[PDB]
């Protein structure tokens, strides 16, 4: 499966943050590379393969992480996305995702139920 | 973790940089601010990537199991 | 883009580097190895930019009503 | 975190602890010896505490299990 | 991971396989402009990426895979 | 239930060393209070109520947590034991004591395993 | 041992202190209250390190053999 | 747990409770000798732990609740 690196993450996030608005920078310095490389290791350690899985663990850690000092629910669901269209997932806007992102965000969703709703969006 | 004022610290730095080395945790306070720590790097990473290891696994916990 | 050995790009490295400076980007190639390439972080920096920028870019076409409700959530 | 050498930390250090209380990380480097760091003791506490949840928890993991 | 020329032409074989891994290994040197190097496949990739965005910028398309370059 | 104190631990540590010999001194200030403290915590959020596995959660957690510079294993069975008495249970030495106590301190036995000797040697 | 009320002990407690070091345990009550006591550390720690102290030794004395073992273990 | 005068006669009814909570309270003053104070069981509890200790250093016994005291 393709990843996003800590820096892609920041990278996305500095996109987003210049399109959509709102206050820039990491919330403490290299905390990206603490959260998503964490992500990826909890899916080497528990050997997670099925896409939506790994899709929701990025954005549960995204959207609760605080990485950033802004845009961080923004930054998890398109990071969340991003992973399942470049892992061959077509992906499109639904009026679930703001608040399944809220949910995984607030910590009233968990992973496996956040990857749920993904397998039905866009699952096959 | 022997604690230190300001004036102390900077009267007595290379000392305190050797206890640090030794081993030692010592706070370094200042009237009307927040104290610090100073401690061996070593020592500070190894807390610190423990302390994100707990971070990242509460991420997982969700508000039902919070408790 | 010039294709060099191992050797020489080992042997003569900062000769490399200043020439990639100078805009040219430069192939080293390994005996039974997949080849790497190099130029300026400029240079590297700005096709990577490029291309995360129009893959972000369309994420958020294709994203954008969400990502302008959860500014407001 | 940023790091500075000895004589900056003794030549600049009110402004070190500033920094240190806006929540700043700062390595101390010492020629010939092992770095320090300086860091609040709020965030330093938090460190400590997670790293001995962390250790306490290993107590408990058989050589079984590890791994 | 940056590193600078020293330690790159000292270690290169391990720097072109952490580069055979996804690597990009910034080469900084003393008061001059830094370089880059990353596997051929990555290159072409943000290259063959990159293009396709500003032959979109235009709005027309190709064939540019002419000012490769010849004006 | 009684429990044993870190301040009692350090004491029962203290006059084992003098009795016994070995260096002195905590590994680290305010170690005994650390892990002590959390053996009485884990007790108390686990609920833990048998006393042989109460027992073991002492002799576990001190024999592998290195409080001491020197007499872990020595304090982890003598405060485990103690434990036993504290709480109505007789106890006495045994052949099984010292590779009991050295299993427990190298990670080889586990504390339910500690737990079931203690509660064959010294239960009802 | 003088048992005082709260209020005196509150009201006159450095003088309690006084008395203390002097020697004399004073015992604090408390209406619907279990009573509490306070002499000097040295005659605090006098009585509990001299009970720790006994029910440690005999603690050893069971287990003396594997004390002893345990050392070269 | 240690603590000054000041703060312990300030904060009397806490201190008793934390001390029937089993918890000992050091009472400290500025260049004297410090004070104590825990519950009333505890104490003796120290006590009869400790004569009996010493009664059994003399080897005899009883009964020594006479030097409680008078010669």
């Amino acid at each position: 499966m393709r990843h996003i690196s800590p820096e892609e993450l920041i990278a996305l996030h500095d996109a987003n943050i210049s399109r959509y608005g709102g206050l820039p920078g990491m919330s403490d310095p290299g905390r990206a590379e603490a959260i998503i490389g964490r992500v990826q290791a909890r899916v080497a350690y528990e050997e997670i393969t099925d896409l939506f899985e790994v899709s929701a663990t990025y954005l549960v850690a995204t959207a609760r992480g605080h990485i950033f000092n802004d845009a961080n629910k923004r930054t998890a669901l398109n990071s969340a996305l991003l992973f399942l269209r470049r892992n061959g997932v077509q992906v499109f806007d639904s009026p679930e995702l703001a608040d399944l992102t809220v949910g995984a965000a607030t910590g009233e969703i968990s992973v496996s139920s956040v990857a749920d709703t993904l397998r039905r969006l866009y699952g096959s | 973790m022997q604690s230190i004022n300001f004036r102390t610290a900077r009267g007595n730095l290379s000392e305190v940089l050797n206890n640090v080395e030794a081993g030692e945790e010592v706070e370094i306070t200042r009237r009307g601010r927040e104290p610090a720590v100073i401690v061996s790097k070593a020592t500070f990473e190894a807390y610190k990537k423990a302390a994100l290891d707990a971070e990242f696994a509460s991420l997982f916990d969700t508000l039902d199991s919070t408790n």
